[PDB]
Parts: C-alpha cells; structure tokens; sequence
C-alpha cells in the first residue's frame, strides 16, 4: 500500500495477530501445524535432560534480544532440576523459560489446566501426562500437543 | 593500513552498559565457528551465558551473546575464547604432525 | 547422455569407470556385485551410478548430419 | 549544525574584537553554568550518553576555540580571561567522560595544547578508554567544520584578510 | 534448613515406556502411613527394588541471588546426599484427618508424599529441594 | 575452569591407514563441535582449483554447449593450490584473469571416418571418437614455465570421457582454471568425502557363554567378538571393526543382554580425496584455516 492512512490499517485492523480467532465461531486459525507438534511431545516428554550448554543454546536459538524478542532486555535462566551428580535441565523447564522471557514482567505468571489427546496409559503405569498443568508460568505437568 | 571494521560487529541495543552483556552480529559466519567458539567460551568459568544463533541461514549471520557474572566484560571473555580457539590448533597440529612423521 | 563425472552425493570421480566397467562384463562375464566392486566403488551412492547408467549417447550419435548418409 | 556553525565562525574570522570573543565565553561557558546545576543527575539513572548528543555538540565548539585561540587572552600579570586554564579541567574530569564522546583528532589537539601551557592533565584518562568503550551521526558532525580552508584559489583574493590562515 | 526427613523402602521401580526415568514407589520403615511416588533419573542414580532411601526435603543449602555452577572450595548441604533435585509443591490435598497427601513437580518429575505430621513443615514454596543419601 | 593445557593431555591421534588418496585417522577426546569444525572446513573452506569459464570456439557435436561446459568444471585438475593466488573479479576481463591466478587449458579434438573391416567397434571405425579428459592441454601463459618444470598441469583422473564424436564434428574450446572453495560451487571440493564416524561400545550385560556365544557372532561383523569356551566366554576384540548394524537388537533372546552405544570422544576421521590433494595435508588445511579464522575475529576492531 501507498499512503499512511492505509499503512496504519494494515498494522492495526487487518493484521495477522488480530485475526487469531475466526470471526465464524471464535475458533483459532493460527498455529504450528506438522513439524513442531509431533516434535513438541519429545521436548515436553520426561526423558528430556538437557545439559548446561544446550539449555542456553535452545533458549538463545529461539530468543534473541539483539533482534529484540525479549522484554527484560537480558536473557534470564532458571536453576537446573538436578544438582548433585551432574546438573541437567529439563524440557518442560524450557517452556517455563520461553514463557518467562516474551511476556511482560508487570503481569504475574500464568495458570492453566488443560487436557491432551494422548491418553494417560501410553507413558506407563497410569501417569498423569494428560493433565497439562501450568502454574506460576511453569510447565509443571503435561506434554504439549496440538490441543 | 586498512582496518576491516565489519567482521566483529557489536550491536548495541541489546548491550549492557557495563559490557558484561554484549551483543554481536558476525558476518562471514554460520555454524562453522558458531559452535566451535560456543564450546570454548562456556569453558571459561566466568561466563554465565553463551549461545550462538542464526536469524536466517541464507546470508552470513552469527549473532552470539556472551553474558558473565562479574569483573569481566563479555568482550573480554570473547577474546579469551578466541585465544583458546587458536591454542587448540596449536595442540591439534603438533599432535597430528607428530603421527604422520612417526610411521 | 554420457556417464556423469562425479557422484551425486559423495564427491568421488565416476566418469573414468564406465567404459572401463563394460570391460568386466562383456569379457570376464562377471556379476555386477564384483564388477562394480573390483573398480573401487564401495559406497552405494557411487555404486547405483555405474550400475544403473542408461548411456543414450549412442542412440544420438546415429543421427549425424555432418556425414554423408 | 548551528552550534557547529557558530564554533568555526569565531575561530576563522579576523575582524572581531578580543572583548567580543569573551562575549561568546560570557554565554557559551555560562551555558555550562546551567548544565552543571540542572542535568548532571540523569547519569546515575540507568541511561547511556546517547541522549546528550546535543550537549557534546556545543562542547566540541568550545574546545574548537581552545584548539585555536591560545595567544589572545594573556595579560601582563600572568592570568587568563575567567580562568581559561581551569574551565576545561572541570568539565572533562566530571562523571560524563567526554574523552570518548569527543573525536580523537580534536583530543589529539586538546592534549598537546594543554601540555605546553599546563591547562589539563587528563592524559592518563585519555589512555583509559580502551577498556571503557545509530553511531554515524556522532562521528561526522564531530568532523564537519563549516569554514574549511577552501580548495578554490581564486575566491581567496576577496577573502585573504577576512579569513584566518592556520597561524 | 530441613522440611522433611525419613528413610523409605523401595518396592516398585516402574520402567514404563521411558529410558531414563523410573517412577519409584516406596513406604517408610519408621512411620507406616507415609509413602513416595517419585520420578528419578535412574540413569544418573540407579534404584532397584527392595532398597533403602533417605528422602530429605530441604529448603535451601547452608538468601543467595544467582545459581552458579560450583567453584573450588565451598560447602553445601547437598555435599553429603547423593542426588538432589529442585521443585515446587503444586497441589496440597488431604485424604482424611492425619492422612494429608501433598503433591510436587520436581521440574516435570511428579512426587506425592502422604502422611500426618508433614502438615507442620511442608509449605508450597517455589524453592523446595529433594535429597537422597545412600 | 578448564585449562587448554589439560586438553593437550586428553587429545590423542591414532593414524590407522594413511594412503595418498585416503587417510583413516582417529581423534581421541575432542568435542563434537570442534571436530565438526574441522570437518566443516574440509568440505567447504579448503581452496581447490577448477574451471568456471569455458570459452568455446568451435563445437558442432551432440553434447551441447553448457553441458560440456559443465562437465569440464567437474574435473579435478591436479593443480596444487598455494601456487596460484586469488582472483579479484570486481574488475573486468582486462586484468581479472592474470598469468598468476588462472591456469589456461585448451581442447582440440576432430573425429573422422576411419576405413576398417568387420556390429563394429567405434574406436577402430573412427579416429578420435571419444573425448577423453586427458586431452586437456596446459597452455603455459605468461611466466608459468620457469617454475612448472616439476609440476606440469595434468588432470588428476585422466580417463574421464567428456564427449563422443562422429565424423565432421570437432571440439575447440579454451578453459580457464579458477581458484575456489566448496561453498560457492561443488566442483571446488577438495575431497571425495571427509566424514567421520564415532567409536561404538558394546557392553555385554549377562554372560552369554556357550550356544549364546556362538550364535552371537552372526549378529555382528566377524572380527569383533572372541569366544572360546566357558572360560573366555566372549569379549570384544575391536569395535572399530564393527559398523553399527544393530542386528542383535532384532533377536529377542539378546534384546536385554547387551548395550550398544558410542564412545562419545573417539572420532574416526576417514578422509578420502577427489584427487587434487592428499587427505593428510588438506586436514592441515583445516587445522590452519580454523587458526586463521579466529585471527580475523581477534585482530579486528570491535565495531561500535
Ligand atoms: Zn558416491
């Protein structure tokens, strides 16, 4: 477009982010589709044990203050989930970090109860990886899916 | 007399004032020395944060980001790593010249 | 058209081993499992190329207008 | 640009009185009697010196006089006009570090002049800028001078006297 | 400081579709109404059946700002106990009176205590460790 | 803290088989991002000579213009680098190609009707029917003769067919060598394949003596497992001999008695070569390109 009454409309009215829900029945139309959905049930799986150097690298590979993604103007890290033998991080704690660092600090953390499409018995003896439970901006239980 | 002031390009809008959180954008790079340096920076115990990134693989871009704990700016921890990326090649050559010549 | 010069995956030189390959088949009556193997091809990316090659250059060379008949 | 245009008018014009050059320093240095009270307090607030590109614009021009006008303001009694060998000591050793945000060439010449006549001794702080250190608008206007020695040889016939030479 | 301290007795080590994480189940020897339902990285810390744990939940080591990996010469409460995690209690629940059964999420590794006197000293603090000696 | 002089005490090299076309050597206790970076140079950043520019004068044959222009460029010309310098192609042809950057080649092949008596073979029926790539002649341009008295330009693989010709057809062209690296075009690759693999480690868990030891050979390549009797029930001779097959993890009797997995710090680099340079020296063109890819960062002004 060719003037400034239109460039504001393409940034405020008919942009993509305001078109998140359909105006048909309010269902979403954005979203990751094939690669990452089946990829995400591996990082959120319980066997994801990142080491120290990977943990910033998976964080810095998706979060760049240089290009300006963050809000805190410095990438902040979490304590690992294993301390004494060998310090390892966790993939649910990566989703804890990428909710910490692209959400504003004035608001507090998130809280969410949600289900999956994985039934509980696929992980062993009735474990609770169907109930995706966010508390205080953390992925404390549950694997991330299309749902 | 010519400085090539376009290689080690330090972005400033993601840079701490004290220099303990610096921001680069290295051209004529990709995953080649991106991960070869990121290994060697993270061996320095003063370094608190070091990842290397690529915004888009098409052109030559390598945004890396050193952050430290204290008493050393991130550029002063860069140049220890590039000192210890060279001294590795001192070790590899004189342990691979010493084996070609040893048969 | 003629034998390709390098393998399409690895990077080893292939074209000098095509007419040197039919001289392990028309003469020694070898099987391809030794005929490809005796040359030096030992990665299957560069071993489905001398085996498989159509070599339709011969059906082109019969159509020459720079010769009487 | 006008604070850069004013800086090279004063030190390239011959027919101005010596009491008229102090009239500049009756207000330009008095402009530094106003920044010393008012805005020496935003540096401890978390902010760099990129907001003060207006402030180092005029501060170049006052040192652009000092790099040229040196043998004018003597007296018989060994003093200077409003302590010229004490004003550039105070506004450099402050908490603003002007040695980095002034150009090297204009500080190469601020140093040799302040060594012979004993004005400033910031030499060990000039040395302390390797471990101390968008950007293009702050290097060119610390080097663009509106009254350069002219390439034209013919117009200087009309301007042989009214334009100052090197020395 | 220490919130909880006991010695448990492993019965079930469930492999259950994982290569590294085994949902341990145990109960104590001292008390009888208290158990454990803990995920541990069995690659780092092998746990078989019929063993003796020491599940000690502490509150810190012996406020510090930054977690940094260890230097040469400090002294920690994690020095003597062989496997240490970090986690929060995300749900409190009571089955009956003096059968209060807490929960935890040790980084994505769920734990379930149960008991009667741990209502005194197990808050749902966002900094609550886990430890095992022997 | 991790000293780099502890790295020297944990870095060994086992050169196994060193030939003038391939070298199979080991790197003990180095990282998958340092040893990748060596492998990251040896494909791409090593300089190697080939031809971008094919000046046709005459070609009427069946293999057309850009195709035979392509297949000259894929020929590894046995030209040692560091005896040419780099082109500076920001300026036109008048000084772009010198006598010092470019090696100049020519092809002149004419096919005629050869009368011969008998289904008839094409080498006896025609004179110069098959354009072999040993027909590339080095034209010594400029001063390229006082120092090429022991390194004349020969192609490294001479028997490459380039074209097949019939009578009447000829090929007259002029070729220009350019000094290049394998990021731009594939044809400047200095290697067949400079890949590594990583040392597997096979751990028996339960002792598999007897009949479980004899059937245990056929799951693996042969020179790996050594079984004798009850005593000397099994061991591993050399897992370097063992490629990763995982045949034994098809068997249900053995799917819980063994552990397969790499030793994460023993890189078996087996670098072959296309023919331009020896593998045991293009690896030295990666231990000294890395060392001179850091100096271009280190001794360089950190801008702004
Ligand atoms: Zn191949």
């Amino acid at each position: 477009p060719q003037n400034e009454n239109a460039r504001a409309e393409a940034l405020n009215l008919a942009n993509t982010d305001s078109q998140y829900l359909t105006p048909t029945s309010g269902s979403p139309v954005r979203g990751l589709i094939q690669d990452h959905i089946s990829a995400g049930v591996w990082l959120t799986s319980k066997d994801s044990f990142f080491t120290r150097e990977q943990y910033q690298q998976y964080i810095y590979g998706c979060i760049r203050p240089e290009d300006g993604h963050t809000t805190r103007s410095k990438i902040v890290t979490l304590p690992p989930t294993i301390f004494k033998p060998y310090p390892l991080w966790t993939g649910k704690q990566i989703i804890t970090t990428v909710l910490l660092n692209v959400t504003p600090p004035d608001m507090p953390g998130i809280n969410l109860i949600s289900k999956n499409k994985i039934k509980n018995e696929y992980w062993g003896k009735g474990s609770l990886e169907n109930e995706v439970l966010f508390k205080d901006g953390a992925l404390l239980c549950g694997i991330l899916d299309k749902s | 007399e010519e400085p090539d002031r376009e290689k080690i390009k330090l972005l400033t809008q993601a840079t701490s004032e004290d220099g303990t959180s610096a921001s680069f954008q290295i051209v004529e790079e990709d995953h080649t020395l991106g991960n070869a340096l990121r290994y060697v920076i993270m061996k320095n115990p003063d370094v608190e944060f070091c990842g290397y990134s690529i915004p888009h693989p098409s052109e030559n871009l390598l945004n890396i980001r050193i952050q430290t704990y204290g008493e050393t700016t991130a550029v002063d921890a860069l140049q220890k790593g590039l000192k210890d990326l060279m001294d590795l090649c001192d070790v590899v050559e004189s342990k691979f010249t010493e084996k070609i010549k040893s048969m | 058209m003629i034998v390709p010069v390098r393998c399409f995956s690895c990077g080893k030189v292939v074209g000098d081993k095509w007419e040197s390959y039919l001289n392990l088949l028309q003469e020694d009556e070898l099987d391809e499992g030794t005929a490809l193997s005796r040359l030096g091809l030992k990665r299957y990316c560069c071993r489905r190329m001398i085996l498989t090659h159509v070599d339709l250059i011969e059906k082109f060379l019969r159509y020459n207008p720079l010769e009487k008949r | 640009k006008s604070l850069q245009y004013l800086g090279s008018y004063i030190a390239r014009a011959k027919k101005l009185s010596r009491t008229q050059i102090i009239f500049v320093a009756s207000y330009l240095t008095s402009w530094l009697n106003r920044y010393v009270i008012e805005r020496e307090e935003e540096v401890d607030q978390r902010g760099g010196m990129e907001r003060f590109k207006h402030f180092y614009a005029a501060f170049q021009a006052l040192c652009y006089i000092f790099c040229f006008r040196h043998n004018i303001f003597r007296d018989t009694d060994g003093n200077w006009e409003c302590e010229l060998d004490k004003f550039f000591q105070r506004m450099v050793i402050s908490k603003f570090n002007p040695l980095k945000f002034c150009n090297e060439n204009v500080m190469l010449m601020f140093a040799r002049i302040a060594q012979q006549e004993s004005v400033a001794y910031c030499f060990s702080i000039i040395e302390n800028n390797n471990n101390e250190r968008t950007r293009q608008q702050f290097i060119d206007l610390q080097s663009y001078f509106p009254y350069d020695p002219l390439f034209l040889k013919n117009y200087k016939i009309l301007m042989k006297e009214y334009y100052i030479e090197w020395s | 400081n220490t919130l909880f301290d006991d010695i448990f007795q492993v019965s079930e080590v469930d492999p259950g579709r994982y290569n590294k994480v085994c949902r341990i189940e145990a109960a104590s020897t001292t008390q009888d109404q208290c158990k454990l339902t803990l995920d541990i990285n069995v690659e780092l810390f092998p746990v078989a059946a019929q063993d003796s744990l020491t599940v000690t939940i502490a509150s810190s080591l012996n406020a510090t700002r930054s977690w940094r990996p260890p230097q040469a010469g400090d002294r920690s409460l994690a020095d003597d106990y062989d496997y240490v995690m970090y986690g929060t209690a995300y749900k409190f629940e009571e089955v009956s009176k003096d059968l209060i059964a807490v929960y935890y999420s040790f980084g994505g590794l769920l734990m379930r205590l149960e008991g009667n006197y741990r209502n005194l000293n197990n808050l749902k603090q966002e900094n609550a460790y886990l430890l095992i000696r022997r | 803290e991790w000293n780099v002089e502890k790295f020297k005490k944990d870095f060994e090299v086992n050169i196994s088989s060193l030939d003038a076309r391939e070298a199979n050597f080991d790197l003990i206790n180095i990282d998958t991002s340092i040893a990748n970076a060596f492998r990251r140079i040896m494909i791409s950043e090593v300089p190697s000579v080939a031809a971008e520019y094919v000046y046709f004068f005459n070609n009427t044959s069946v293999i057309q213009d850009e195709v035979l222009a392509h297949r000259i460029g894929l020929v590894p010309l046995k030209v040692d680098p560091d005896m040419l310098t780099w082109v500076d192609s920001n300026l036109p042809d008048d000084e772009k190609f010198t006598d010092e950057n470019t090696i100049v080649l020519s092809l002149n092949v004419k096919c005629t009707r050869n009368p011969d008596a008998p289904s008839t073979d094409p080498k006896e029926l025609y004179n110069n029917a098959h354009v072999y790539a040993r027909d590339l002649k080095f034209e010594p341009q400029g001063r390229q003769s006082t120092t090429f008295a022991d390194c004349p330009v020969v192609p490294a693989d001479p028997d490459i067919l380039l074209a097949k010709l019939r009578p009447g057809q000829e090929i007259s062209l002029k070729a220009h060598c350019i000094l290049g690296i394998g990021g731009d075009h594939a044809k400047f690759s200095p290697v067949s394949t400079a890949s590594y693999r990583l040392l597997p480690q096979i751990n028996i868990l339960q002792p598999i003596k007897g009949e479980s030891a004899r059937r245990f050979q056929k799951c693996f390549p042969p020179g790996v497992i050594g079984i004798d009797e009850g005593s000397d029930e099994a061991y591993v001779k050399d897992a370097r001999k063992d490629t990763v097959s995982r045949e034994v993890l098809r068997y249900e009797e053995f799917a819980d008695k063994v552990k397969l997995g790499r030793v994460r710090n023993h890189f078996i680099f087996n670098v072959e070569s296309a023919g331009a340079m020896t593998p045991e020296e293009i690896f030295f063109k990666s231990v000294r390109i890395l060392k001179n890819k850091a100096e271009y960062l280190k001794n360089c002004p950190i801008t702004q």
